[PDB]
């Protein structure tokens, strides 16, 4: 390392260096360009006097407004920092006579629990703003409290101060978080999954109010992610008495680098981010959306102008999902019959459907609730084909409870959409899947439950699941259905024939 | 953000003072600072140069161009190093003469590049005519040509030009004057005009070996017999059989490198008769005969304390000079030229250098220069002559002899023997100090019969097309094989070194090889054949 | 934001090193990086070049201009490829002579460009004088011309110039000297002044085949008989019947391409006598006699390890070199020249080249060069000679003979036969190594009657205007048809190859074809005619 440093400084020798170790020159180039200020900040954080002095100085600025702060403000911040976790008296008690089960049938009684689940949720703000991306009576409280808390912090942050924040990997991707630590060594992380994480991780967005620590402190066991942020002078943030800050909502951050470092004999994950205007990155998002659409519009005969694709993802993990749409779409084509694609697309271009990729809950994403008959009838999951809206929903943030990867998750949803198209061709004025009901129910009796537990749910899920297995990229999965359901195979082969 | 480049020579300052080297990657050449460990495996030479001289050597080639190769691609390799002046060295080689009177003696001649002593920067050669009698009947030249006291003989010779330097001449061809004896100038060879349109690359001949050499007499009407020659001169020539060929340095124009398109065009502004003096006054001159016992001359730029600008040139130690001027290397740290260690050579110095050279060994407290060799600084204007110590030399530093013991050692490999001659395979160099052989037979009782008992009948050893020397007895015999009166009679063979040869009849015109100092070289009995 | 271009040759660096190609779209020409799939179907050649040479070949044409066509539209196609120097090669062809004394012997001559071995970059040719007796009574020239011991003959010949090189010469024409024997220089042909205002394009004659050849004797008053010749030469000539034509390298100026208006103007600054030396020291020289058994010379740029700048040029494998220089192609992956496989060819190497190439074959662990052809690196200064394996050759590397067995198949196609002669159709190439035919008749009892039983009477075969060879019996007969003493008598025909011919009467002046090695060709009984 030392040698490389020396060769880099000498101008006349600089060229020689870049010539024989190009990547190494690149490595040293990025270090001296914008990776040396980070060295100084991290070193000062070990000297107790320095950290204490830094903390004291920042406080001695914001003190004046803290005295000015109203009681209502403190009250809002209190219920914000700490979530707040006999009203029935009717039939619900007679009938009644994991976290929601502890706190608290296949008939009309399971609907009362869906409604109660919405009425029994804790009054919270940061998850709601992040979950929704920005009972009715509670909404009025939400609206007023959000408005009141919003009209508090007039103090923009406007030298560069660095802050620390520990976050649970399960908040970004709970599927990878289960295997991030080496099975044979819990202190090490497998580089193989790690390089994948970094692959398409270029920028990230925070939609809620981040509560961060001024000085780095030890993290919890499931928190191995130590975010640091280069603030902007205009960003409004709110200080707390316990050495924490509440950041403004709708903040944009650009990820410059992500690497593994070692501290106290255990490994952890560092993500370097810079505060940037969210509007500036959203402009980048629309261009990315246009590029994917324009490319795929010419692919399956689609009209060039039609969007057919909108990036609705809003979360801390948005950019890997965005880049992964290309991967998902490329797999979807390479894995499905060219003639099936043409057929389904004609059925969609004729209407006004869309492929909605989002990281917010389905009932609040874009239109799911607009096609629901009852508020309590809302459903949230990775996605499901909705005939009324003729739209495909793919929830990036969530992890499929069955599928092993995203390809399987999509193909599983691809079945429900396929059934709807078949129904459109057959009974024009009748339930798209009314013909498949009595046809699959019988098939589901003899051996329907034998397969995966997801398909055992109903004919629709079974049909959708069976289609995925029959068209899986792993011939083994396809073969399985042949030697395990020889009967089911022939009729299943016959609906996709219908052009 | 421009690196300081005072001499304006392409190369930046620091590199020039400290050391650099050019290396090619992928396919692009860039100039780089010397890395001790990473460049050596690649066999690149560590350069030095002057940050204040557009041409450290002062030759018409820039420091930069030389190492990169944008230069007349004809300059010999050894002259690419920045510290070796690249310039031409032309001397004249005369192949054979013929004589008659204004019965024609047409004899083949041999020439050698010369150097004599107070020796000055001017090239000269010396031809030596063979004395052996090719024809039986040609005793007394005065009669083979009907030359009378009041007659005049005509001389008709062939010459070729030799380039032993390191750079090409292009248009002009040098003027050269023949002179016999101390002051008898026989002729000056005219400078033919606009006729040497060919090229003289180093180690080449003009005209090449494949063509007839240039006939000296014009064959036109310029002079009826340009090479007249009075009687008295002919007498002088007969006693000495030596001529000399003096040539001046009026060479041609210079070939310069043009950056725009890489075309090499002869510039009419720069002319060699003005540049040579500069080189000649600011460099150390080393003459070496290691290769083939011929005088190879190289010039190295040395510092001169008295002149400011001149101190800019990198200090030059002798050992590296030999390394860089001729090709010596250190496989095991021991200086050698294809095996032969440095210790087998003499060092002779002109009177000036000697006082200076005695000083340097004193501040080092040493007596054997061969050890502390690597600590001797070279100054401007020294002249050094390095010749192999094993051979004897004449006044003109030409190889003329050697100690017999080496000579005998040189003969122990008899590839074949019969009654018609020997077919040896000897190292090509010895056969440059042997004029011929005298064969004799020794009776079991001490008699002595010399076959070729004439001063001019010793050149009996030819060389076969496989490099095998072949000695023919029937040559200066009676075209008859060799007879032996006794299988117990000894057969003696003697070799005669050049220095010990006779070129003219004695006082009383003795022609027998009696009073000739002969070295015994072979003696096998009649049955040992 | 500018693509780099160190050599200042239009093409950018990266493009030059990795591979490019010229293409035409609608009608505009653009440069493209080599695309593997889209270019091969278009029959485009994959070029490479030096990012550091204004002319990778080092000839006076830039890398860019060659491939782009902005170049003298006269350069032969094969020289359009960037790695083949396009330069002139002038040799002299003498068509026929006539002789007399200062009753005129007028003979037609045949010349061939020669090459012998230590062969150097200098052009020379070789004429061969017809030996057949046009006149019956013209036995012994010494008497046909009243030549006396004290007489002198006058020589007056006709010549034309042949350009076998690859680039045009424009104004000047080379001076050339006649020489008999080893050193008898008969004459040097003057350089006429300001008269060769015409052009010598490749494969052309000057003056063209449709005009009278340049008379050698001036016919003016400059010298009454410049080419005098004493008796003894004539004797030498009679015994040898061979002359030599040495030519020098003094060509003219160079034709350059002008960017402003596309005019090709003869620049008076650049002169070929300065470029060839560069070319001659940086290229590999290849001689091939494949086309018509004539010596074709081409030059390829090869690397020289010792020189940085020179390492810049793309590595050249022998196999590809031949591909681009002569027209070999790969129909079925087997190298061939219009059918003839590479295995029918010889490889000869100079001793220098041998060392390098023998090394090269060792690190590859191969013994047959014909296999590992694509793995031989070419270095600078190698000389390679590719000759047909089927023929016998003499000392001057001219095609002179072949194994007899091959010769017979060349005659197995009798298109017609009669009592007046044969009308054959033989491959045009064979008929330059056959001096003539011996016809003989065999009595039914084994006798042998040779019709033309004189050394100088074997030119009995002609060629018809349809390319059919025609043998005429009445020429050297008694102007009489062919008689046969027996319809059962065999008619024997013999062929005489050049190498085995006699050019002068023997010891006892034998004229019979007895001691001549004759090969039997066509034999047929009297009724099979």
């Amino acid at each position: 390392f030392a040698k490389a440093f020396a060769y880099y400084i000498e101008p006349q020798h600089r060229d020689v260096l870049q010539l024989y170790a190009p990547e190494a020159f690149n490595y040293m180039d990025k270090f001296n360009e914008q990776e040396i200020n980070l060295s100084l900040e991290e070193l000062k954080d070990q000297r107790m006097l320095a950290r204490y002095e830094k903390w004291e100085k920042i406080k001695q600025h914001y003190q004046h407004w803290s005295d000015s702060l109203s009681e209502e403000g403190r009250g809002l911040l209190k219920k914000l920092q700490i979530p707040i976790e006999h009203s029935l008296s009717q039939e619900e008690k007679e009938l009644l006579k994991t976290e929601e089960k502890e706190f608290l049938l296949s008939e009309k009684e399971k609907e009362f629990l869906k409604k109660l689940k919405l009425d029994i949720q804790p009054y919270d703000i940061n998850q709601r703003l992040q979950d929704t991306g920005g009972n009715l009576d509670v909404r009025k409280q939400y609206k007023r409290d959000i408005q009141n808390i919003d009209a508090l912090l007039h103090q923009s942050i406007g030298n560069k101060i660095y802050l620390y924040e520990n976050m649970n990997i399960n908040n970004l991707t709970a599927t990878l978080g289960a295997d991030l630590v080496d099975s044979t060594d819990n202190t090490k992380i497998n580089r193989g999954i790690f390089n994948e994480f970094k692959k398409n991780f270029k920028y990230s967005i925070s939609s809620n109010y981040m509560i961060v620590d001024i000085n780095e402190r030890p993290a919890l066991d499931n928190e191995r992610l130590k975010w640091r942020i280069q603030l902007s002078p205009d960003t409004r943030a709110g200080y707390l008495e316990n050495g924490k800050l509440i950041l403004q909502r709708n903040i944009g951050l650009e990820i410059k680098d992500v690497q593994i470092i070692k501290q106290s004999e255990k490994e952890y994950i560092r993500i370097d981010a810079k505060v940037v205007p969210k509007s500036k990155i959203d402009t980048k998002i629309q261009e990315a959306q246009l590029n994917i659409n324009q490319e795929w519009n010419k692919a399956l005969g689609l009209p060039k102008y039609t969007k057919l694709i909108t990036f609705n993802v809003h979360n801390r993990y948005a950019s890997n999902i965005v880049e992964s749409a290309y991967l998902i779409l490329n797999e979807w084509k390479n894995n499905i019959q060219s003639d099936l694609i043409k057929k389904v697309t004609n059925y969609l271009v004729d209407g006004n459907g869309r492929f909605v990729f989002t990281d917010i809950t389905l009932p609040n994403i874009a239109e799911q609730y607009t096609h629901q008959d009852e508020i309590y009838e809302q459903v949230h999951s990775k996605g499901l084909y909705v005939p009324e809206s003729r739209s495909i929903l793919l929830h990036g943030p969530s992890k499929g409870v069955e599928l092993r990867n995203d390809s399987e998750g999509f193909i599983h949803e691809f079945g429900h959409a396929v059934d709807d198209y078949a129904g459109y061709l057959l009974d024009k004025n009748q339930s798209d899947l009314v013909t498949n009901s009595k046809k699959f129910i019988d098939i589901f009796k003899e051996e329907g439950s034998n397969l995966t537990s997801y398909g055992r749910t109903n004919e629709a899920e079974f049909f959708a699941e069976a289609f995925r297995l029959m068209h899986s990229t792993d011939h083994a999965e396809r073969l399985k259905v042949q030697k395990n359901a020889p009967k089911t195979f022939q009729f299943i082969n016959d609906q996709i024939k219908f052009i | 953000p421009t690196v300081p480049d005072r001499d304006n020579d392409g190369i930046p300052d620091s590199l020039e003072v400290e050391g650099y080297t050019v290396d090619v990657k992928n396919k692009r050449t860039f100039l780089s600072p010397w890395i001790s460990n990473i460049h050596e495996k690649k066999g690149l030479t560590k350069y030095k140069s002057s940050p204040e001289k557009w041409s450290t050597a002062s030759d018409p080639y820039s420091d930069f161009e030389k190492v990169t190769g944008r230069i007349d691609k004809n300059v010999s390799p050894e002259a690419r190093h920045p510290l070796v002046a690249a310039y031409p060295i032309v001397h004249v080689d005369m192949e054979n003469i013929i004589l008659s009177k204004n019965r024609t003696i047409s004899k083949n001649t041999s020439t050698s590049r010369t150097h004599t002593s107070g020796f000055s920067n001017s090239n000269s050669s010396t031809v030596a005519i063979d004395h052996s009698l090719s024809l039986a009947g040609e005793r007394t030249w005065a009669e083979t040509m009907g030359l009378n006291t009041a007659d005049t003989a005509r001389l008709n010779a062939n010459i070729r030009y030799v380039n032993t330097g390191t750079a090409p001449i292009y248009n002009v061809l040098p003027t050269t004057s023949l002179v016999l004896g101390k002051n008898q100038t026989l002729a000056t060879i005219k400078a033919k005009e606009n006729q040497l349109s060919q090229i003289l690359a180093p180690n080449n001949y003009y005209p090449s070996k494949n063509l007839a050499p240039i006939a000296l007499n014009a064959q036109d009407d310029f002079s009826s017999t340009p090479i007249t020659m009075n009687y008295n001169q002919f007498l002088e020539l007969e006693k000495t059989k030596q001529l000399r060929l003096d040539t001046d340095q009026v060479y041609g124009n210079i070939a310069t490198y043009n950056f725009e398109n890489g075309r090499v065009r002869v510039d009419t502004g720069s002319n060699w008769s003005e540049v040579l003096p500069q080189i000649q006054e600011t460099t150390a001159r080393i003459i070496f005969n290691g290769k083939d016992l011929n005088l190879v001359e190289r010039r190295i730029a040395a510092v001169n304390p008295s002149d400011p600008l001149e101190t800019t040139k990198p200090d030059m130690t002798l050992k590296e000079a030999l390394k860089i001027a001729f090709g010596f290397n250190e496989p095991n740290g021991n200086l050698q030229y294809q095996g032969k260690d440095i210790t087998e050579f003499d060092f002779n110095f002109d009177q000036q250098t000697s006082q200076n050279i005695k000083n340097q060994l004193a501040e080092l407290n040493a007596t054997n220069i061969y050890t502390v060799l690597d600590k001797i600084k070279l100054n401007a204007k020294m002249n050094i002559l390095i010749r192999d110590k094993r051979f004897h030399y004449d006044r003109n530093n030409i190889a003329v002899g050697a100690d017999e013991s080496v000579v005998k050692e040189a003969h122990r490999e008899v590839i074949n023997s019969s009654t018609e001659g020997l077919l040896l395979n000897i190292d090509k160099d010895i056969r440059k100090i042997l004029s011929g052989y005298i064969v004799e037979i020794e009776d079991t009782e001490g008699l002595k019969e010399v076959i070729n008992d004439r001063y001019d009948m010793l050149n009996i050893s030819s060389l076969r097309q496989d490099g095998k020397t072949f000695i023919d007895f029937k040559k200066y015999n009676d075209k008859l094989p060799l007879y032996i009166s006794n299988p117990n009679y000894k057969v003696n063979v003697y070799a005669v070194t050049k220095e010990n040869t006779i070129i003219n009849p004695s006082e009383n015109g003795d022609t027998s090889t009696n009073g000739i100092k002969k070295i015994l070289i072979f003696s096998k009995k009649g049955y040992e054949i």
